[PDB]
């Protein structure tokens, strides 16, 4: 195993010239993600805000659907 | 006593490959933070 420790040294540093390659290409990735943003626009203001009150209303309505449910079948 | 010294660059190069790793990650946010806008109603 002796002779193989410069070597498996040899190609860990070659891993880690790879890593720092593969560093540099993720501004491709921005530069496209940007690309597309101009491409497409799109806006939001209030989608949680309401999200939360949907929320609310959507178990709500569900309890209610419920206790339709069971009445029902309770005069039935 | 070759093998010691052999596990302590080991371990140092495993040290410098975390390190390279973290900066990394660093970009990932930037990358993903863009994509947010993309689906909404």
């Amino acid at each position: 195993k002796s002779q193989e420790w410069p070597g498996k040294l040899e190609k860990m540093k070659s891993e880690c010239e790879l890593k720092e390659e593969e560093i540099k290409a993720l501004q491709s990735n921005i530069s496209e993600l940007h690309k597309i943003l101009r491409k497409k626009g799109i806006s939001t203001e209030q989608f949680e805000l309401q999200n939360q009150e949907r929320e609310k209303l959507t178990r709500e309505l569900d309890k209610i659907n419920i206790q339709s449910d069971k009445l029902t079948s309770s005069i039935k | 006593i070759d093998y010691n010294d052999y596990k302590i660059s080991k371990q140092s190069i495993f040290k410098d490959l975390e390190a390279l790793s973290f900066q990394i990650v660093e970009l990932e946010s930037n990358r993903d933070k863009l994509i947010k806008i993309s689906n909404t109603d």
